[PDB]
């Protein structure tokens, strides 16, 4: 489609400024870090206890 | 009865969780993901040029002017080169394509 | 948690605190209410921010990096490059994990140090004018109004001023 | 250590409670004796055992994974895959060390900070009713049998029953 | 800092102690001086040199290791060689940046954490025979001259020999 991007994958492009993808290995462009992981979230408040 | 004043730290109705060394599902304020996993299902522009589009026909196909592929003869300017799932047609004539591999790397550029 | 504070002697959490990670919480005569430390709370935030974009920005984007592709006589070489990909996916996957998982504890172990060092900072301005009950909250024995309920906050608490008074109230 | 408790205020442990981690000994009238803090121990135990497990579970296995052959002709490919095993030897092996060095140290001060936050939780019970001697001993200025000595232990310490007879003693 | 004394309730350094990371400042009728305390220094120089050590001594050298040459119909393989090279370099610069990054930190959280002991050590050899200022100063309730203060800076203070007047000057 006429859309675009920085970073192509075969599923589908990506638009994203994040260090990690779980996408796909194959990339072309200026893409994010390939890993396996299937989450990675960094804590930035503190424990949240409502109770 | 007396006045008071209390020390004490932020609660919401946030439902992120995070991992942690010592332990699991951490219910936290506020957080942040580092791992994108999201795509738009589409193929896009790269620098602002379209990609080349084989469709039924290869590289092979296209370059040797396989007859399959005449509506690629107009094909000029791309970020990259797509094949599909129904580019079969290449060599109509049989034989070895000799260092096509190569040529192809080459020829993405 | 490392500190003690957070999930420690200071049990729970406040959702009438809109304005801040860590605060205050007040009352008097004059009424009651919740009000957040701008100083600790916006060192705290500056602080988690500049780690957060400090691991974002040292990764330089990755530029075309393409799968090599491979004829019937170049098993070898295929493999060596499946070898190459699937170890720095190895690196990088455990790397980023792991990362994620020890950073996230000093997190969480920072902000219970912003709130002890909070707890301990009143504490060590009240001194006896005031008596701790130990769950984060401290009863004055004299009055204090909403001045020097600020004058608390800001940290400019005049302890002589309520001292004599305090003394006097304590017996 | 950073929290300053083990190998320091307290200068040693305790070879004779071998049921936890951390813990309590006692003496008084109607006898002598130690007891684990169970709750504070087992947290440690899970805590620290999530560690190891995390730092194992993170090494996804290495699928069947082979050294490639070469022939006469191809010392540059084969040097390329040497290169690419040193690399990842280097990588791996300085990651593997550093990594376990500061998680030692971690492990080390977790521990620290739990003695201390133990301490000061039995401190602030107690309060007044009894003087701290300073090596993790707690001197009662009332007395304070084993039914009190446990309920001191499970955090139900009764600190106004105790009060009256403790302010007697003390002066 | 995580613990609160350096750049905290000891708001600034010393430019007039010049043989010490950690120490004391006494007056008294004799004089004036600050002293560094040796056995924390040394202890505080030695860690921070075990780990500068440790980081440096993890990196058994690189040996020979030279580009590789390819020809125009080795374009592929070339590729390889070179996505080898820089995913290396991508891993080595993020873990040292990021590695860097976060031992600074921690370092500058141990100081502040041995000024943190420091500061407790004093308080509780001197117990209710000072008052604590707030600054990192304690006031006598007696007189301590020379040899006292001396005491002091090597952990024997005698509590009994200047409780009596202590006591008597307290109140
Ligand atoms: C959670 O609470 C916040 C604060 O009022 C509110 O903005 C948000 O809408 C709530 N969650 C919902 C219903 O999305
Ligand atoms: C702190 O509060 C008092 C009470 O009103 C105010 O007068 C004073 O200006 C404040 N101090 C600071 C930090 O400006
Ligand atoms: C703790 O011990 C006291 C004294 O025996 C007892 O009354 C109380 O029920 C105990 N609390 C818990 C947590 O079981
Ligand atoms: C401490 O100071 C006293 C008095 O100056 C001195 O006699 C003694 O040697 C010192 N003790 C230690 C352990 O250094």
């Amino acid at each position: 489609h006429d859309c675009n991007t920085k970073c192509q994958t075969p599923h589908g492009a990506i638009n994203s400024s994040l260090p990690f993808q779980n996408i796909h290995p194959v990339t072309i462009g200026e893409c994010p870090k390939y890993v396996r992981s299937t989450k990675l979230r960094m804590a930035t408040g503190l424990r949240n206890i409502p109770s | 009865p007396g006045d008071t004043i209390c020390i004490g730290y932020h609660a919401n109705n946030s439902t992120d969780t995070v991992d942690t060394v010592l332990e699991k599902n951490v219910t936290v304020t506020h957080s942040v993901n580092l791992l994108e996993d999201s795509h738009n299902g589409k193929l896009c522009k790269l620098k602002g040029i379209a990609p080349l589009q084989l469709g039924k026909c290869n590289i092979a196909g296209w370059l040797l002017g396989n007859p399959e592929c005449d509506l690629l003869l107009t094909a000029s300017s791309w970020s990259y080169i797509v094949e599909t799932s129904n580019s079969e047609n290449g060599t109509c004539y049989p034989g070895d394509f000799i260092d096509y591999e190569e040529l192809r790397e080459q020829l993405s550029s | 948690g490392l500190f003690g504070a957070i999930a420690g002697f200071i049990e729970g959490g406040w959702t009438g605190m809109i304005d801040g990670w860590y605060g205050y919480h007040h009352q008097n005569e004059q009424g009651s209410g919740y009000a957040a430390d701008q100083k600790s709370t916006q060192n705290a935030i500056d602080g988690i921010t500049n780690k957060v974009n400090s691991v974002i920005e040292k990764m330089n984007t990755q530029f075309t990096a393409v799968g090599k592709e491979f004829n019937n006589l170049e098993r070898r070489i295929e493999n060596l490059n499946k070898k190459v990909d699937d170890g720095f996916l190895d690196i990088w996957t455990y790397n980023a994990e792991l990362l994620v998982l020890l950073e996230n504890e000093r997190t969480l172990d920072f902000h219970d140090s912003n709130v002890r060092n909070l707890y301990e900072k009143v504490k060590s301005q009240l001194k006896n004018n005031a008596k701790e009950i130990g769950n984060g909250c401290f009863e004055f024995y004299h009055k204090c109004d909403d001045a020097c309920m600020e004058s608390v906050r800001n940290g400019t608490y005049d302890y002589p001023k309520y001292s004599e008074e305090s003394k006097l109230n304590r017996e």
